[PDB]
C-alpha cells in the first residue's frame, strides 16, 4: 500500500524530477554512506589494547585514549580520496546534518505536491518537442511513462470517480 | 641509481606521495581519467543515439537540447547487443557516436578504474600498518555500478539495457525496471532500502548521541568544535554519558557501550544491506523477479479480490504498456 | 533556445551573492593579526 | 561456396554476389519460353544527397554522405517474372524479397538524413528487340517508396497518425494553428527511378551482374518536414533461370 | 503471418525495419523486434533454416516444418520468466502457470554465491597479509607507522 | 456470492441440452487446464496467437461450435482451425498426437470433460477478465 | 547561453575540488 | 489542407463494416466460417471495385462462394489506404489482446 | 583507424604489464614492519 | 460571464507547477470572453457529456457519455478497432449564448477540438499573443501564498 504511493508519485506527480526529492536523496543515501564509510574506517583503524584476533573485547568502557588512529585515518583517506576530516567533533556533527538535512528538503518538495504545485514537466523542452517530432531526450520517455500509469492506474485506484476508459483510449505502445 | 625499476617501484609504491598511487593506481589513475574525460565531452557536445536499435535517436547532451537535469550519456545500441564496440570497429566517429559508441568507452573504463579504486583501498592501507577491509565496505557501491552496468546488460543480453548515464536516464531505468521485473515487490530490494534507510538513521543516531555529548572546553560563544586538536590522546565525548542517555531512551541492554562494537554495527548494516540490492539487481538480471500476488485472494465464487498488490500491477501495466512506443513487433516481451 | 530569460540572472546573484558573501568573511578572517 | 560461419562477421553477407572478369558472354531468350530473375540484389556504394541552393538559384549538386549506421544496406533475395515483350524486350517484374532498408547518412553539416532505400514493385524494363543479353544491355524502370515510417509509428510526445495523441498535450491551452504540420501525421507515398546496366553476363549459367544508379526521396519524417532527393549508386548480381 | 499470406521478406514494421526480417550489424539476415539483440542464438531446431547469409528466405518459405514450429510455440512460452513465488511470466501476468524455469533458478543462486565469495576473497586475503607482516590485531600503540612519515599536508 | 449448482450448469450439446458440473470436476478441471493449457492459453487469452481466445461468444461462431461440452471435447482429440477447414493436431495438443505432446498422454475422456467444462464455466465467473487480456488484468 | 552556464558552473566545481585536495590547510597534530 | 487519413476513414463504410480493401485480415473473425481459409484469399487477392468482385475469387469451391454470399451484408469496399495497406499491416497491425 | 587500435592496444599492453611487473617485484616487502 | 468563467479548471488552483512561474495568463493566456456553452450531440439526437478533467491529472483523454454514464462516443489512441470515434458516431457540437452562441459545427476535427477543450469546463477565448503565453497551466495567489506559508511554518 506505500508502492502504490511511490508509484503514484512518479505517476501523477512526476516526483523523481523534483528538485527536493533529490536532495532528500543526496541527504538518505549519502547518509547511508558516511554511516558506513565511518564505521570501517574505524573497525580498520583501531589500536591493539588486546592479544586476541576479536579485537571486540580490547575496548575500554571507561574513555581514556583515542580507540582508533585518528591520525592514521587522516593520513589515509588524504591519499585516496584527496580529502579527509581531522576533527572527530565536526565530523560527527556532519553525520547529524547530512541525513537531517537531506529529510526536510524532501519534505519541503512534498508540503508543494500538496498544492499539486510540483515539478512535473520543463517548458522549454514541451514547446520544442511540440514543433519538432524528431526531438527526443530521456525526459520525454519518462512522462510517456507517466501517461501509461496514470491512464492504466486511475480506474482501480480512484473508485469514487467512477471511471470508464474504452480500451481504444488507453495509450499503448505497438504490439504490447 | 640503486636501479631505475628499483626506483620506479618505490616511488609509485611511495607513502610520501600526496595522493598514494598505488599499484593498483597504475591502472587506475589512466582509465579514470579516460572515463571522465570522454564523458565531460559526451554530456557536453555528443549527438544523438539511436539506443533503442531502431533508427530512433535520443540526443542526451548539452548542446543538443538538454539541460543538467535531462541530459545525459546514451547506452550503446541494441542492434550492437553485447558486442565490443571500440571506436576502431567503426568506418568513422560519426558512426560511433550514432550507435553510442562513447557509452561502452566510459562504463569499461569506469568499472575497471572504480575497481582498482578498490585494490588502492587495500594498498594504502598496507603499506601503512592499518587492518585491511575498508575496501571491503566500498565493495558494496561497487559492486552496484557492477550490477547496474554490467550485470544487467549481460544478463538481458544488451548494453542498451544499461542504466543510462544521466539524472532523468536513470529515473528511466528505475521506471522500466519496475514495470518488467516488479522490484519493489523484491526481498532484495527492501534489504536495500532497509539498509539505506537504516544507515541514514543510524548515521545521524551515532552523529548525534556523540556530538551531543561532548566534554566542555570551549567558550560560551566560541565553536564547540574548537574543543579538539588533531592528535589527542584521549577521547573528545563521554561515551558512558551518551550511553547513559541512549540506554534510558529504549533500555540499557539495547544500547552501545563498546565503541568498536557500535562502530562495527554502524558500518555492518548499510555495506550488508547494500549487498543484497546489488544482488537484487544482478538477480532480476536473470528474470527471477519481484512477488507477484496478481488475484491471489479471490472470493467464494471466483471473482478477484484486488489487494493494493493489484493497484500495483496496473501501475507497472501503464508503464510496460507506454516505454519503448516504437520498438515492440511481438506480444510478449522477451528483452 | 525557448528557456526563461530571468534563469541566466536567477542562477548568476544565486551563485555570486553568497559566494561574495563567504569570500568577504575568509578574508578578513584570514588577514586578522597574530 | 562458404557456410553461414565462414561468413558471420565478416560483412560479406552484405555483398551481392559477384562474376568473374572472364564472364563477359551473352544469355539467350527463347521467346517462347518464360523466364524469371531467381534472384536479384542491390549493393549500395554510394549514397549522394542533392543540397539546396537557399534563396539564390545557383542548381543543386548531389553530394557524398557518410553512411552513419552500418553494413545493413543491401537489398537481395528480389524475385518475379522477367516476361520477353511482343518488340522482343525484357520487362523484369518484381514480385517478393528484401526489397526495402532503411538506410541513414550524416552530412557536411552533420545532418542525418534517413532514407528507405527501396525498389518495391520495381518494373524495369530494356531495349526492345534483344535475343541475348550482352554486356551493358540497360534495365530502367519505376518503383514505389512508401512512407520512411509506418502508420503506428509514434513521435517523442505520443503523437501518431494510425494511433497515438490528438495534440500536444504537454501544452493543454496553447493556439493550435502553428502546431497543425506536426500533430497531424501524413503518409508519404512516391515513385523512384533505376537503371540497371550489365556489366558481366555469363550465359553459361545464366547470371548477369552490373552496376546501377537509382534516385528516390528520404524521409520527410510523417510529413513534419521536406523530403531530402537522394541518389545511389552501387552494384547488382541477378540469376535468371528458364522456370 | 505467413500463413495468413504474409510476405515475411518485404513487411515493413512501425519504424521502417521490418516487422520478421532485418538485418543484422555486418549484414546477416536475422529475426527482427527487439530480438534484434539475440541474432547471435544458434540452436538444432532453428538452424535447418539458416543459409551462408543467415535465414534463408526459401526457407522459411516453405521448409519450415512443423515440429520447429511447436518447438518455438513449447520455447516461446517457456522463457525463463519468472517471480519468487514461482508465478511464470512477467511481472504483471496472472497465477495459473505455476514456473521459473530452471535455468534462472541456477544462474541466480550461482551469482550470489560467485559474488559473495568474492568478498570472502578481498576479507581473507586482507586479513592473510595484515596477519603476515602482523598488524591484524591493531596499531601498535607505541610504534605508529603514519607517525614516522614525513607530513604531506 | 458463491460458485453455485447453477454457476456450473453448461451447455453439454448443440442442441440445447445441459450438464451440471460438480465442484469436484471444477476445481480438477482447473488443475488439468494448468497442467496442460495455462502454458499458453493462461486467463482465456492465446499466446501463441492473440488473435482466438477461448471467449464462450469466440467459441460459438468457430466451426463446428465449439462452445460445450461435446464440441471442445472433440477438439481435444481432434483440432482445427477456426473454419474446420483443417486439421491441425500436428501443432496443438490433442489426443490423436500425444506422442507429440506427452502432457496429453495421462488424459483420459475423464479428463477432457472437466477441461472443457473449465472453460465455460470460467467467463461465467471471471466475466470479460477471462477473454481479454493485460487490459483487464 | 544555458549550455555555458551550465558547463561554468561544473568548471567552477573541478576548480574547488583543485584547491581543496592541494590547498587545504595543512592538518596539524597535537 | 492537413487531415489523419485514417480517422477520417472511421467516418465511412470503413468502420461500419469489415473493409474488402482495407480492414486488417483479424476482422474476419467475427463471422462463422470466414477466417482462416477465406480471409487469406480475400486479403491476399488485392483490391474490389464491388462486394460482389469477392464472389469472382479464382478458384473458391461453390460452398465457399456460398459462404460469402451470406456474410456480404457485413462487408464494404473504400479506397485502396496506403497508410493502411503498407508494411503488411493487414496480416499484422501491431495489435494483440 | 586500424592505427588508432594498434596504438590503443600497445598502451594497454604497457599498463598491464607495469602492474603485473609491479606485484611481481616482491610487494609483501613494502609495509610497516614484518617482511 | 463571471459566473461560467469560475467553472473552468484553469483557476483551479491544484493545477500548475513549481517553476512554472508568473501570472496565470503567461499559461493560458488573458481571457477574453466566454464562447458559450458547449453541448454534444450524436446521429440519434442523444446529447452527450464531457467526462471533465480531474485537477490530479497532467492530461487525460476525451471520453463522452449520456446521461446514465453510458460511454458514446472518445477520442481513440490506436484506431486499428475505434468503434466510438466522433466519425463513426456522427458527434456534433452546438452553443448557446456567448461568441459562438446559435452556431453548430460537424467537421470531426473541429468538434473534437471543442471536446478536447470541454474537458476544462467552460470553453472561452483567451489572447495569447500580449504575454506571449504558452499554454501550461499556472496557479492563483490563493495557491502561491498556501504554499509559501505552509513550508515556511
Ligand atoms: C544490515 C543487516 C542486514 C540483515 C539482512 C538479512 C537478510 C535476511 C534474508 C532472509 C530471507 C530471504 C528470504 C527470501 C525468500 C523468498 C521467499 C519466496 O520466494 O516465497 C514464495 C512464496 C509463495 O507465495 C505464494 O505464491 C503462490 C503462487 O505461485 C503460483 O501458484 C499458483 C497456484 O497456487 C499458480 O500455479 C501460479 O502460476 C504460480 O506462480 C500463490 O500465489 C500464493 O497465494 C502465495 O502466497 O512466498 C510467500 O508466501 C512469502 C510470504 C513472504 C513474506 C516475505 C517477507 C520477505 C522478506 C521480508 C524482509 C523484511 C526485512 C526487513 C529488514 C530490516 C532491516 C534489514
Ligand atoms: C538472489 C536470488 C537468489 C535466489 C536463490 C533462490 C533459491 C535458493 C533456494 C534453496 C531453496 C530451497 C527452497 C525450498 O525448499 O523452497 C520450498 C518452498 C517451495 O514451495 C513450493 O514451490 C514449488 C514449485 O517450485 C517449482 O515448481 C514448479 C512446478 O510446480 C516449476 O517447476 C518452477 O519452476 C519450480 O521452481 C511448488 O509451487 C509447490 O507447490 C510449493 O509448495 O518455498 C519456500 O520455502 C520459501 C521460504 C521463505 C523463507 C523466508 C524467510 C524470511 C525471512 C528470514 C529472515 C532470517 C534473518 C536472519 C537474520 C540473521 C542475522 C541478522
Ligand atoms: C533512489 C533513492 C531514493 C531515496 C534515498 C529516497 C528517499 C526518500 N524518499 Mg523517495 N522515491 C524514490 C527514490 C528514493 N527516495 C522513487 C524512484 C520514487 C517514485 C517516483 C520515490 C517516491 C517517494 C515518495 C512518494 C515519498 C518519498 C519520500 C522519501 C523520504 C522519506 C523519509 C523517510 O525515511 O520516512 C520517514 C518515516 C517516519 C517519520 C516514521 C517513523 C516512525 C518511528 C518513530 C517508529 C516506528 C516504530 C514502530 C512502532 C515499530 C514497529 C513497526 C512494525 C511494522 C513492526 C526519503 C528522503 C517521502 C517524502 O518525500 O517525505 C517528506 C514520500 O512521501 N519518496
Ligand atoms: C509513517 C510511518 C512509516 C513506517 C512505520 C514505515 C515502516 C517501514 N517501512 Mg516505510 N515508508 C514511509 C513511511 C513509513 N514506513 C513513507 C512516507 C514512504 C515513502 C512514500 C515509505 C517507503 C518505504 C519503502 C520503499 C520501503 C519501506 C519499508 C519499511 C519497513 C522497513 C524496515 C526498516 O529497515 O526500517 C528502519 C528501522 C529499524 C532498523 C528498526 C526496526 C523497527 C521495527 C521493525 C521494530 C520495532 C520493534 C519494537 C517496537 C522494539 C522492541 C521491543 C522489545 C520489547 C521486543 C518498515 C516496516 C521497506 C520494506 O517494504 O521492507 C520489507 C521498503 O522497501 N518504506
Ligand atoms: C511570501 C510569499 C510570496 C508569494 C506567495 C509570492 C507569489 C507570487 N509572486 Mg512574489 N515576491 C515576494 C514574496 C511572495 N511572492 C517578495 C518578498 C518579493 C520581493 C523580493 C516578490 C517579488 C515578485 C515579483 C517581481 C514578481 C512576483 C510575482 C509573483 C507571482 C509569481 C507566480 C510564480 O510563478 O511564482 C514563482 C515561484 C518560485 C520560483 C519559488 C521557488 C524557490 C526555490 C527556487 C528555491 C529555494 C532555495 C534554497 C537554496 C533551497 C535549498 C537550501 C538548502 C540549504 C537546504 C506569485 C503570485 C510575479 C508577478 O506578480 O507576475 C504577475 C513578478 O513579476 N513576486
Ligand atoms: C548513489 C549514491 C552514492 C554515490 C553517488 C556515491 C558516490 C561515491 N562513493 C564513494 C566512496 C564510497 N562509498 C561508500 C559507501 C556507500 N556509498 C553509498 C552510496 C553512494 N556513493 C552507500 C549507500 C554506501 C554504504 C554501503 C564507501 C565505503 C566509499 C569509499 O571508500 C569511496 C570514497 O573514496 O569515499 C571517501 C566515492 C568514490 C569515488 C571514486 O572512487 O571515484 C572515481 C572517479 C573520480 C573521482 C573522478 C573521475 C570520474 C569519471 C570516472 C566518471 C566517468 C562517468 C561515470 C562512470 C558516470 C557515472 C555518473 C552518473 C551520474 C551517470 C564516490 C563519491
Ligand atoms: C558540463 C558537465 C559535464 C556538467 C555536469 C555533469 C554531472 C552529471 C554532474 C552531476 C552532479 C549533480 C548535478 C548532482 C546533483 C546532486 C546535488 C548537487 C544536490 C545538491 C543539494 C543537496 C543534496 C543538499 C543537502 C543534502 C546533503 C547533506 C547531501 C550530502 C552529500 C554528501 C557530501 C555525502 C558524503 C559523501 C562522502 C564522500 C563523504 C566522505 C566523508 C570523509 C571524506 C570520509 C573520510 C573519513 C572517515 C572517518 O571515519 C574518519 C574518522 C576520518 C578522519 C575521515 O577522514
Ligand atoms: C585528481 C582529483 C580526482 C578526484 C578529486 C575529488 C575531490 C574531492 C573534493 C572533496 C573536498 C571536500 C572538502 O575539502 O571539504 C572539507 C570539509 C572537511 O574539512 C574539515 O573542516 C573542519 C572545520 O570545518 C575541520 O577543520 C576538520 O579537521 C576538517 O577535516 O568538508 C568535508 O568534510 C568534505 C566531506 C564531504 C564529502 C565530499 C563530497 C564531494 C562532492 C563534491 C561536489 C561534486 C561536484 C560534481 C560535479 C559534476
Ligand atoms: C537456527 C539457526 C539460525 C541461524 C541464524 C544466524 C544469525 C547469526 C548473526 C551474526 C552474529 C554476530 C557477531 O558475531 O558480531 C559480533 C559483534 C560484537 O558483539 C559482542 O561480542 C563481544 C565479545 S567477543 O569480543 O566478540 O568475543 C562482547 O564483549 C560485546 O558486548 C558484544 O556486543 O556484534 C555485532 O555488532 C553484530 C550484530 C548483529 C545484529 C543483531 C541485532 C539484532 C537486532 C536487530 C534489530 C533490528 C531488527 C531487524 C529485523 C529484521
Ligand atoms: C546469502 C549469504 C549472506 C551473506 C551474509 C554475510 C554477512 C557478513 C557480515 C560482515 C559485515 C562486513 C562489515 C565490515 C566490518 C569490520 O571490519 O568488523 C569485522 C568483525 C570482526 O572484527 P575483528 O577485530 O574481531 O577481526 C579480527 C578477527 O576477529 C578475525 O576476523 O566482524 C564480526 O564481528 C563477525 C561478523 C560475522 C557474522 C555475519
Ligand atoms: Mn530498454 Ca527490457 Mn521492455 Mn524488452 Mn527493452
Ligand atoms: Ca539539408
Ligand atoms: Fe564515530
Amino acid at each position: 500500500a506505500i508502492f502504490r504511493f511511490l508509484l503514484f508519485f512518479q505517476g501523477f506527480h512526476n516526483w523523481t524530477l523534483n528538485p527536493f526529492h533529490m536532495m532528500g536523496v543526496a541527504g538518505v543515501l549519502g547518509g547511508a554512506l558516511l554511516c558506513a564509510i565511518h564505521g570501517a574506517t574505524v573497525e580498520n583503524t583501531l589500536f591493539q589494547d588486546g592479544e586476541g584476533a576479536s579485537t571486540f573485547r580490547a575496548f575500554n568502557p571507561t574513555q581514556a585514549e583515542e580507540t582508533y588512529s585518528m591520525v592514521t585515518a587522516n593520513r589515509f583517506w588524504s591519499q585516496i580520496f584527496g580529502i579527509a576530516f581531522s576533527n572527530k567533533r565536526w565530523l560527527h556533527f556532519f553525520m547529524l546534518f547530512v541525513p537531517v538535512t537531506g529529510l526536510w528538503m524532501s519534505a519541503i518538495g512534498v508540503v508543494g505536491l500538496a498544492l499539486n504545485l510540483r515539478s512535473y514537466d520543463f517548458i522549454s523542452q514541451e514547446i520544442r518537442a511540440a514543433e519538432d517530432p524528431e526531438f527526443e531526450t530521456f525526459y520525454t520517455k519518462n512522462l510517456l511513462l507517466n501517461e501509461g500509469i496514470r491512464a492504466w492506474m486511475a480506474p482501480q485506484d480512484q473508485p469514487h470517480e467512477n471511471f470508464v476508459f474504452p480500451e481504444e483510449v488507453l495509450p499503448r505502445g505497438n504490439a504490447l | 641509481s640503486a636501479n631505475l625499476w628499483e626506483r620506479f617501484c618505490n616511488w609509485v609504491t611511495s607513502t610520501d606521495n600526496r595522493l598514494y598511487v598505488g599499484w593498483f593506481g597504475v591502472i587506475m589513475i589512466p582509465t579514470l581519467l579516460a572515463a571522465t574525460i570522454c564523458f565531460v565531452i559526451a554530456f557536453i557536445a555528443a549527438p544523438p543515439v539511436d539506443i533503442d536499435g531502431i533508427r530512433e535517436p535520443v540526443s542526451g547532451s548539452l548542446l543538443y537540447g538538454n539541460n543538467i537535469i535531462t541530459g545525459a550519456v546514451v547506452p550503446s545500441s541494441n542492434a550492437i547487443g553485447l558486442h565490443f564496440y571500440p571506436i576502431w570497429e567503426a568506418a568513422s566517429l560519426d558512426e560511433w557516436l550514432y550507435n553510442g559508441g562513447p557509452y561502452q568507452l566510459i562504463i569499461f573504463h569506469f568499472l575497471l578504474g572504480a575497481s582498482c579504486y578498490m585494490g588502492r583501498q587495500w594498498e594504502l592501507s598496507y603499506r601503512l600498518g592499518m587492518r585491511p577491509w575498508i575496501c571491503v565496505a566500498y565493495s558494496a557501491p561497487l559492486a552496484s555500478a557492477f550490477a547496474v552496468f554490467l550485470i544487467y546488460p549481460i544478463g538481458q543480453g544488451s548494453f542498451s539495457d544499461g542504466m543510462p548515464l544521466g539524472i532523468s536516464g536513470t529515473f528511466n531505468f528505475m521506471i522500466v525496471f519496475q514495470a518488467e521485473h516488479n522490484i519493489l515487490m523484491h526481498p532484495f530490494h527492501q534489504l536495500g532500502v532497509a539498509g539505506v534507510f537504516g544507515g541514514a538513521l543510524f548515521c545521524a543516531m551515532h552523529g548525534s548521541l556523540v556530538t551531543s555529548s561532548l566534554i566542555r572546553e570551549t567558550t560560551e560563544t566560541e565553536s564547540a568544535n574548537y574543543g579538539y586538536k588533531f592528535g589527542q590522546e584521549e577521547e573528545t565525548y563521554n561515551i558512558v554519558a551518551a550511553h547513559g542517555y541512549f540506554g534510558r531512551l529504549i533500555f540499557q541492554y539495547a544500547s552501545f557501550n563498546n565503541s568498536r562494537s557500535l562502530h562495527f554495527f554502524l558500518a555492518a548494516w548499510p555495506v550488508v544491506g547494500v549487498w543484497f540490492t546489488a544482488l537484487g539487481i544482478s538477480t532480476m538480471a536473470f528474470n527471477l523477479n519481484g512477488f507477484n500476488f496478481n488475484h491471489s485472494v479471490i472470493d467464494a465464487k471466483g471473482n478477484v479480490i484486488n489487494t493494493w498488490a493489484d493497484i500495483i500491477n496496473r501501475a507497472n501495466l501503464g508503464m510496460e504498456v507506454m516505454h519503448e512506443r516504437n520498438a515492440h513487433n511481438f506480444p510478449l516481451d522477451l528483452a | 533556445m525557448e528557456v526563461n530569460q530571468l534563469g541566466l540572472i536567477a542562477t548568476a546573484l544565486f551563485v555570486l551573492v553568497p559566494s561574495v558573501f563567504l569570500i568577504i568573511l575568509y578574508v578578513q578572517t584570514e588577514s586578522q593579526q597574530k | 561456396t562458404l557456410t553461414y560461419d565462414d561468413i558471420v562477421g565478416t560483412g560479406l553477407a552484405n555483398k551481392c554476389p559477384t562474376l568473374d572478369d572472364t564472364a563477359r558472354g551473352a544469355y539467350p531468350i527463347d521467346s517462347s519460353q518464360t523466364y524469371r530473375i531467381a534472384r536479384l540484389c542491390l549493393q549500395p556504394t554510394t549514397f549522394l544527397v542533392k543540397e539546396e541552393p537557399k534563396n539564390k538559384r545557383q542548381e543543386a549538386e548531389f553530394v557524398p554522405t557518410k553512411l552513419v549506421t552500418r553494413e545493413t544496406t543491401s537489398l537481395d533475395q528480389i524475385q518475379g517474372e522477367l516476361k520477353v515483350n511482343s518488340d522482343g524486350s525484357l520487362t523484369f517484374v518484381e514480385e517478393d524479397g528484401i526489397d526495402f532498408q532503411p538506410v541513414t547518412v550524416q552530412m557536411a553539416g552533420g545532418e542525418r538524413i534517413p532514407l528507405l532505400f527501396t525498389v518495391k514493385n520495381l518494373v524495369a524494363s530494356t531495349q526492345p528487340n534483344v535475343t541475348s543479353i550482352t554486356t551493358s544491355t540497360d534495365f530502367k524502370g519505376e518503383f514505389n517508396v512508401p512512407s520512411y515510417r509506418t502508420a503506428n509509428f509514434l513521435d517523442p510526445k505520443g503523437r501518431g497518425l494510425a494511433s497515438g495523441y490528438d495534440s500536444a498535450i504537454a501544452l493543454p491551452q496553447a493556439k493550435e494553428e502553428e502546431l497543425a504540420r506536426a500533430n497531424v501525421k501524413r503518409f508519404s507515398l512516391t515513385k523512384g527511378q533505376i537503371s540497371l546496366n550489365v556489366a558481366k553476363v555469363d550465359g553459361r549459367t545464366g547470371e548477369i551482374a552490373g552496376t546501377f544508379e537509382s534516385e528516390q526521396l528520404s524521409d520527410d519524417d510523417m510529413g513534419a518536414h521536406e523530403p531530402h532527393e537522394v541518389k545511389i549508386q552501387g552494384v547488382f548480381y541477378a540469376s535468371i533461370e528458364p522456370a | 503471418d505467413q500463413k495468413l499470406g504474409a510476405n515475411v521478406g518485404s513487411a515493413q514494421g512501425p519504424t521502417g525495419l521490418g516487422k520478421y526480417l532485418m538485418r543484422s550489424p555486418t549484414g546477416e539476415i536475422i529475426f527482427g523486434g527487439e530480438t534484434m539483440r539475440f541474432w547471435d542464438f544458434r540452436g538444432p531446431w532453428l538452424e535447418p533454416l539458416r543459409g551462408p547469409n543467415g535465414l534463408d528466405l526459401n526457407k522459411i518459405k516453405n521448409d519450415i516444418q512443423p515440429w520447429q514450429e511447436r518447438r518455438a510455440a513449447e520455447y516461446m512460452t517457456h522463457a525463463p520468466l519468472g517471480s519468487l513465488n514461482s508465478v511464470g511470466g512477467v511481472a504483471t501476468e496472472i497465477n495459473s502457470v505455476n514456473f521459473v524455469s530452471p535455468r534462472s533458478w541456477l544462474a541466480t543462486s550461482h551469482f550470489v554465491l560467485a559474488f559473495f565469495f568474492l568478498v570472502g576473497h578481498l576479507w581473507h586475503a586482507g586479513r592473510a597479509r595484515a596477519a603476515a607482516a602482523g598488524f591484524e590485531k591493531g596499531i601498535d600503540r607505541e610504534s605508529e607507522p603514519v607517525l614516522s612519515m614525513p607530513s604531506l599536508d | 456470492a458463491e460458485l453455485t449448482p447453477e454457476v456450473l450448469t453448461v451447455p453439454l450439446n448443440s442442441e440445447g441440452k445441459t450438464i451440471t458440473l460438480t465442484e469436484k470436476q471444477y476445481l480438477e478441471g482447473k488443475r488439468l487446464f494448468q497442467y496442460a493449457c495455462a502454458s499458453c492459453h493462461v486467463g482465456g487469452i492465446t499466446k501463441t496467437n492473440p488473435s482466438l481466445d477461448l471467449r464462450t461468444e469466440t467459441l460459438a461462431l468457430a466451426t463446428p461450435p465449439r462452445d460445450n461440452i461435446e464440441g471442445l471435447v472433440d477438439y481435444m482429440k481432434n483440432p482445427t482451425t477456426y473454419d474446420g477447414e483443417q486439421e491441425i493436431a500436428e501443432v496443438h495438443p490433442s489426443l490423436r498426437s500425444a506422442d507429440i505432446f506427452p502432457k496429453m498422454r495421462n488424459l483420459t475422456e475423464k479428463d477432457l470433460v472437466a477441461i472443457a467444462g473449465h472453460i465455460l464455466v470460467e467467463p461465467k465467473i471471471l466475466g470479460d477478465k477471462w477473454g481479454g487480456g493485460k487490459v483487464y488484468y | 547561453m544555458e549550455t555555458i552556464t551550465y558547463v561554468f558552473i561544473f568548471a567552477c566545481i573541478i576548480a574547488l575540488f583543485f584547491f581543496a585536495i592541494f590547498f587545504r590547510e595543512p592538518p596539524r597534530i597535537t | 489542407e492537413l487531415v489523419n487519413v485514417v480517422d477520417e476513414k472511421l467516418g465511412t463504410a470503413y468502420g461500419e463494416k469489415i473493409d474488402l480493401n482495407n480492414t486488417n485480415i483479424a476482422a474476419f473473425i467475427q463471422y462463422r466460417g470466414l477466417y482462416p481459409t477465406l480471409a487469406k484469399l480475400i486479403v491476399k487477392n488485392a483490391p474490389y471495385e464491388s462486394v460482389e468482385d469477392v464472389l469472382n475469387i479464382p478458384g473458391l469451391t461453390e460452398r465457399q462462394k456460398q459462404i460469402l454470399r451470406e456474410n456480404l451484408e457485413h462487408f464494404t469496399v473504400t479506397e485502396v489506404e496506403t497508410a493502411l495497406v503498407e508494411g503488411g499491416d493487414r496480416y499484422n497491425n501491431g495489435l494483440y489482446k | 583507424m586500424e592505427t588508432l587500435k594498434i596504438t590503443v592496444y600497445i598502451v594497454v599492453t604497457f599498463f598491464v604489464l607495469l602492474f603485473v611487473f609491479g606485484f611481481l617485484s616482491g610487494d609483501p616487502a613494502r609495509n610497516p614492519k614484518r617482511k | 460571464e463571471k459566473l461560467a468563467f469560475y467553472d473552468y479548471i484553469g483557476n483551479n488552483p491544484a493545477k500548475g507547477g513549481l517553476f512554472r512561474t508568473g501570472p496565470m495568463n503567461k499559461g493560458d493566456g488573458i481571457a477574453q470572453a466566454w464562447k458559450g456553452h458547449a453541448v454534444f450531440r450524436n446521429k440519434e439526437g442523444e446529447e452527450l457529456f464531457v467526462r471533465r478533467m480531474p485537477a490530479f491529472f497532467e492530461s487525460f483523454p476525451v471520453i463522452l457519455t449520456d446521461k446514465n454514464g453510458v460511454v458514446k462516443a472518445d477520442i481513440p489512441f490506436r484506431r486499428a478497432e475505434s468503434k466510438y470515434s466522433f466519425e463513426q458516431q456522427g458527434v456534433t457540437v452546438s452553443f448557446y449564448g456567448g461568441e459562438l452562441n446559435g452556431q453548430t459545427f460537424t467537421d470531426p476535427p473541429t468538434v473534437k477540438s471543442y471536446a478536447r477543450k470541454a474537458i476544462f469546463g467552460e470553453i472561452f477565448e483567451f489572447d495569447t499573443e500580449t504575454l506571449n503565453s504558452d499554454g501550461i497551466f499556472r496557479t492563483s495567489p490563493r495557491g502561491w501564498f498556501t504554499f509559501a506559508h505552509a513550508v515556511f511554518a
